[PDB]
RNA sequence: CCGAGCCUGGUGAUAGCUGGUUGUCCAAGAUAGAAUCUUAGUUCAACUUUAAAUUUGCCCACAGAACCCUAAAUCCCCUU
RNA sequence: ACCUCGGAGCAGAACCCAACCUCCGAGCAGUACAUGCUAAGACUUCACCAGUCAAAGCGAACCUCAAUUGAUCCA
């Protein structure tokens, strides 16, 4: 997806997935479940909480957007007042 | 050695006796012949070989995965979010044991980055470095560490051993010169004066608990007493030791180095240091 | 050597001496402390209760009768904490619990009282 | 890199220990790195090759 | 146009709200509900309509 | 050679469609389906391939898997 | 003529299974307003999107029906 630009000849990230997803440095990507802001009146309480909770992504669609993004978005970022600091790293992972 | 005594008997090395490590440069495989030549690994018939496949992330008219997911405030203003690089007092204990940074003198981000303790990328919007509680044990530094951010355990551990902690904010172009001043000294311009913190970090750098350089010195004994009262350790009054003056060496705002000040132009080839000596220029650099 | 308009002496003239920035209960020397690990570092504090002069008389026995579980055979109150990996933070909430104990001293149970009432209404018996 | 200070107490904190002098007479020897550390390192490959190397 | 969806507002001024269905002909309703902020059953009055169903 | 002329230029227009794609030798290898202004195609699944980490995989033995409305079988399963 | 969803046979017995194959239906309604918040562990309409069940805890009392419906941006 736009492998080489015209003014510099570099990959170009689309700001779509920036607004939709978020990266952890281990290589994981999360997202807000769709349909969480529409027709909440008819949904049971168990459904709307399932929509409010975050969800990870499969390796394929994660790999797909990883091909899209550039190395700038993959670097380690040390934010302040960031709850994702505990999750950028991984612990007790075997195979 | 067993390596060299072979070469003396073996013949002389030249271009003809030259060869790389086997397994490094694998041979190129071009599509010419019976094996690859027929279709060259592009499929039988379709966009795969014709080259008119859709873009990446296309589902054949179906809504791609990246549009069906709603937008949320994950990374907005990330080019202005607050960032700082970690620094562990384990490493500080490690680096002083190696002797690259001397505890006899006041430690600083300049002495740190001159020691290559941690890299820093000011154009990647990191306004300094924070202390990290990991390393509370095995710490006898006694240094007058200069930092930007600081944790409560790091301050207590440093003050227990007799050291000194203090926060000091730097601007983007005021920090890149701090972490790397010599190329600006190849320019010849006067070093710029620092600024006050932004319109949200002032409560932090004015508070006494976090050792704010705007906070009063009268409140630091109170904060020291509460930390000793908190984590249960004696409070060593550092006025006794001979180097108490060194430990209290601190830079006022709008000054980078303890020696140098804004407006002071420095030169290395035919080494000289110069002043403006104009009332209009001098009184602003103090401001 | 250099003093800006935002300098310490200029901002707050009340404090001038650099020594002013470094001027000056629960005696640590009287207490006994040890450390171990089990992945968190545990801090074990121990001290004789009745010998502590810094605690007053009515507070001392109050802690004894209310915290009968933790006292040792030799008379020392034992206290432990292994929430964090940092022995300093372990020592922190240890004395905080002790501070919370003396303050309140100076100030399933539903099922338990049922059986006590059942036991009391069962023992109507004269010699 | 400056030669580190000769600490009166060993092993130094942070698990540092300089090499013994004179070395032990052996058929081999392992030198320290630029930072006077041990040249033992880790490495991950294929997501599962969980190995350690010496240089 | 049988039923109607209506919102209600916390009379305490906290701003907690939700929605429920109502008949087009039935009069205004006032019911209790557990406010997570006030943390007990409190009366809410419904104000207006949002959409028919 | 006018359902709208001819020449150059944009233009190497684009074409999910056809046409064809160059030396030698060896191994493995056709595989449920869902969605699509989608059924001549594409994305994912499944299958196949390479280089690896770990250990179970396969065949399966008694027992076990519905009332409603009498089939060959099937699922699981320690042993071997 | 149909384009989505649910039930029955084809598909008898773990699962799945199509035909412009054979039938019946749905795009609601009713009662509460804790139809509140969180949380172990799993299934999943053969991918994904979705859709599902829920121990326990805080806080309280002392949901039925089968489909009964609709993503993103934007307002
Ligand atoms: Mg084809
Ligand atoms: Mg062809
Ligand atoms: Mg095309
Ligand atoms: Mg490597
Ligand atoms: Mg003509
Ligand atoms: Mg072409
Ligand atoms: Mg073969
Ligand atoms: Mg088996
Ligand atoms: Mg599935
Ligand atoms: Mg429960």
């Amino acid at each position: 997806l736009t492998y080489f630009s015209a003014r510099k000849g570099k990959r170009k990230t689309v700001k779509a997935v920036i607004d939709r997803f978020l990266r952890l440095h281990c290589g994981l990507w999360v997202r807000r479940k769709a349909g969480y802001k529409k027709k909440l009146w008819k949904k049971t309480p168990a459904r709307k909480k399932r929509l409010r909770e975050f969800v990870f992504c499969n390796k394929t669609q994660s790999k797909l957007l990883d091909k899209m993004t550039t190395s700038f978005w993959k670097r380690r970022n040390w934010y302040v007042d960031d709850p994702y600091q505990k999750y950028h790293d991984r612990t007790n992972l075997k195979v | 050695a067993r390596a060299l005594d072979l070469l003396r008997g073996l013949p002389r090395v030249s271009l003809a006796n030259l060869k790389p490590n086997p397994g490094s440069k694998k041979p190129e495989r071009r599509p010419r012949g019976r094996r690859r030549g027929r279709k060259c690994g592009r499929g039988h018939k379709g966009e795969r070989q014709r080259g008119t496949r859709p873009r990446l992330g296309f589902e054949g008219g179906q809504t791609p995965f990246y549009i069906r997911i709603p937008k949320y405030g994950f990374n907005e203003g990330h080019s202005f979010r607050r960032q700082y690089k970690p620094l562990s007092l384990n490493r500080l204990q490690y680096l002083i044991d190696l002797g690259r940074v001397d505890p006899s003198q006041p430690i600083d981000l300049t002495q740190l980055v001159n020691g290559r303790g941690v890299t820093i990328q000011p154009l990647k919007r990191d306004y300094g470095v924070q202390l990290v509680e990991e390393g509370a044990d095995t710490f006898t530094a006694k240094v007058n560490i200069e930092v930007q951010l600081a944790s409560e355990l790091a301050i207590a551990a440093i003050e227990k051993n007799g050291g000194v902690v203090t926060t000091a904010f730097y601007d983007p172009r005021s920090l890149d010169i701090v972490c790397k001043p010599v190329p600006f000294f190849l320019r010849g311009q006067p070093i710029p004066k620092r600024m006050l913190p932004p319109e949200e970090l002032v409560p932090y750098y004015t508070d006494a608990k976090n050792r704010g350089y705007l906070a009063d010195p009268a409140k630091f004994p109170e904060a020291r007493l509460e930390l000793a009262r908190k984590y249960g350790y004696i409070l060593p009054d550092i006025t006794k030791d001979e180097l108490f003056k060194m430990l209290c060496t601190r830079k006022d705002p709008r000054q980078i180095f303890f020696g140098l000040a804004p407006g002071w132009v420095v030169n290395m080839a035919d080494k000289k240091i110069l002043k403006p000596t104009d009332e209009n220029l001098l009184k602003y650099y103090t401001s | 050597e250099f003093k800006s308009i935002y300098s310490l002496d200029k901002l707050y003239p009340e404090s001038q001496g650099s020594d002013t920035a470094w001027r000056v209960d629960i005696p640590l020397d009287r207490l006994t402390i040890s450390y171990c690990r089990s992945v968190n570092s545990k801090a074990e504090v121990r001290f004789h209760l009745a010998t502590a002069e810094w605690i007053a008389e009515p507070v001392r026995q109050k802690i004894a009768i209310t915290h009968k579980n933790k006292i040792n055979r030799l008379g020392e109150l034992i206290l432990t904490s292994e929430s964090s990996r940092y022995q300093f933070r372990n020592l922190a909430d240890c004395l905080q619990k002790i501070r919370d104990m003396i303050t309140e001293a100076s100030q399933k149970l539903h099922r338990i009282r049922i059986e006590n009432m059942n036991r009391e209404r069962l023992r109507q018996k004269r010699i | 890199i400056p030669d580190p200070p000769k600490h009166e107490h060993y092993p130094t904190p942070s698990g540092w220990q300089p090499p013994r002098d004179p070395p032990p007479n052996l058929p081999y020897f392992v030198r320290r790195s630029r930072m006077h550390n041990i040249p033992v390192y880790k490495d991950i490959t294929h997501g599962n090759r969980q190995m350690t190397v010496i240089r | 146009s049988k039923n109607i969806l209506v919102r209600m507002v916390s009379e305490a001024g906290t701003g907690f709200c939700f929605n429920t269905k109502r008949n087009r002909l039935r009069e205004k309703l006032t019911l209790l509900h557990y406010d997570p902020v006030v943390k007990q059953r409190v009366l809410f009055v419904e104000k207006k309509k949002i959409r028919s169903l």
